[PDB]
């Protein structure tokens, strides 16, 4: 998948920041490996995972008003012992009209909560924005 | 002005020792971190760690300055990669007068002027002494 | 040409770390020694130890270069006192490009030209990167 | 220091069950709101019986504030539930239906806070500001 | 075998995680599809990374097939999830009504196969036929 | 060009032995799999086995070549059924010169030219020796 002509947004929460940062780093890494340019990877933050769904819409709308629309978005959150959240992010695919990659970890321990997992979300974003187009 | 964070990236224990030395002069620092590239370190592993730190600090709304030991070499190559992706600022050839001036004026100047200041002070601080 | 000996005198672990870093690049050194001034060190005790090293090396018919971190401060004051008494040579503001060039050309140039060379290389090695 | 809330109007709708805990969470939200510059004249507190009434109460609250000519920029529904899953779902959806940030201020605990409330205060200000133009 | 599938075009969208199991379920679906009379030119296989991408992948797949002038009559999203997803079952369910074609639930939700895949093949043909003209 | 995958489908251990033999010559292969039809194997079970492999490889974005021992017979009938459904490519009468050329040029030619090449090499490789 060629991602050179894509603009990808990453919206991440700020709780469990050490783990968050590594997942973002992984997503950023794999994005660039598929050809997505640095100017085209937009990182923005929200307080927590609850704010991810609506933050994503506001982020997408802002990027449209800037004349730099996102082709896909990766909402990243780390929740340690949310079900509704998976539901809004799922629905957001259809409401926003762009691929929303589920980047929320739902773990029971800190240990369970990474770079590889983040890369997976990077690869997914590029594929979902490309595979079904007319390229 | 955003609060600044200084990342020192160097070969071996140079950054760790430089910070130690500076702290003898100006006391213990917050907002300074050191990363050393040792023989046997995988550069891509170190790169991912550094990116780990930068994202975390950006997410804290911090402005990042990367100081590196040597123009050229793996630490520099990492710093350049970070500038390519994250638009941090980078200066090479770090020495003691530079780091002391940097850390004691970090709140006074914007990053561009700060780096120009310490570049000048670093060069001026190198003198061969003949009596 | 006499064989040279490099004494690094700095605040805290700076010299110890700088040498470590250089050795990642060019391998383990002979004829380089580091002395660090820590908080709580008595400067006169450190001065006597440094003099203890210089005499020993002179007695081995070695030519001595003292490299120091910062123009001004106790390490510099020690170096100056050694130049007053023993006519060693001294350069300040040491950084990585300087030390690597110094240690890899130590047999090529006489001490005066060596110090001029690394002064130039040290200053040139300090660059703010824009892009 | 980072988000200026001086030009914002923030609504707080809280339930009345577990009132002692409710009051402290409200107090925390109020505290942090004012720390980001949100004026007292602009913090509107209203109540509902229980957490179930929070979602629809929020809509009625938002609609009322529009008819008064004093629209809310964000809302913090606050509830304390002790041993609700649906409720979280409506508050989530309410972001998109009301067109303003709805901050999830519902505690879902197993046993019987100010900091937690402040977090919700900080969130409201940021979500109403960060993505504007 | 009471359902004639000769005039049908069936899409299969499968995830790539747990590939060995995925392949067998696809093979089963393909087998039963052809047993009802569905022609090879008319069985379109496409992939997504994981089960989460199945719902939106299905829409993009369906829209693409329309633009190609070769519309799908039904779709079978296939995923294997091991607890070693609840929302997913919900979107695939809703997708029946949003896409206007039968969406057969081909997602395994296990804790630790060909026949199961065939079942999904049989279902797709029946749901696309039983209630027609 | 997509990476290719070679599926060998034959009677008994022929494919397993042919690959073994080739690997003596050109080393251990990746991207080659063998399926043998033994007396007592149910052809429909084997067919579903083969289809499972093909789907898996297609899902890995691979281009598939099926090589078979004999024109006619159950292995061939399986290969044909896979070409009907999945548009893989098929060649019969596989021998050693064919397989070695196939596996050592698999990245050089497109599948159509590859199969024409090895068809020619296979036939040319069959010679009765006189004297």
């Amino acid at each position: 998948y060629d991602g050179s002509k894509l603009r990808i947004g990453i919206l991440h929460a700020r709780w469990n920041l050490e783990i968050i940062a590594a997942l973002v780093a992984g997503a950023i890494k794999r994005l660039q490996e598929f050809g997505v340019k640095a100017e085209n990877i937009i990182i923005e933050t929200v307080p927590g995972s609850f704010e991810l769904p609506y933050g994503s819409k506001l982020f997408v709308e802002k990027q449209k008003r800037l004349g730099k629309p996102l082709d896909a978005i990766i909402p990243i959150g780390v929740l340690i012992k949310c079900d509704s959240t998976t539901h809004q992010l799922m629905k957001l695919n259809f409401e926003l009209g762009i691929p929303v990659i589920f980047g929320v970890l739902t773990c029971l321990t800190d240990e369970q909560a990474m770079h590889n997992h983040g890369e997976d979300w990077g690869a997914a974003a590029v594929e979902m924005a490309t595979k079904f187009n007319l390229e | 002005m955003k609060e600044k964070f200084v990342l020192i990236i160097t070969h071996g224990d140079f950054g760790k020792g430089l910070l130690s030395g500076a702290e003898v002069i100006i006391g213990k620092q917050e907002n300074v971190h050191t990363v050393g590239l040792n023989l046997g370190d995988n550069i891509e592993k170190v790169a991912k760690e550094v990116m780990r730190i930068i994202i975390a600090k950006l997410a804290e709304d911090k402005e990042i300055i990367i100081v590196v030991d040597l123009f050229g070499g793996s630490p520099f190559n990492i710093a350049l990669e970070m500038m390519k992706t994250f638009d941090v600022k980078v200066i090479t050839g770090i020495n003691m007068p530079m780091l002391v001036e940097l850390l004691t004026s970090i709140n006074v100047y914007d990053t561009t002027e700060l780096l120009e200041n310490i570049s000048k002070i670093g060069k001026d601080g190198i003198k061969v002494i003949e009596k």
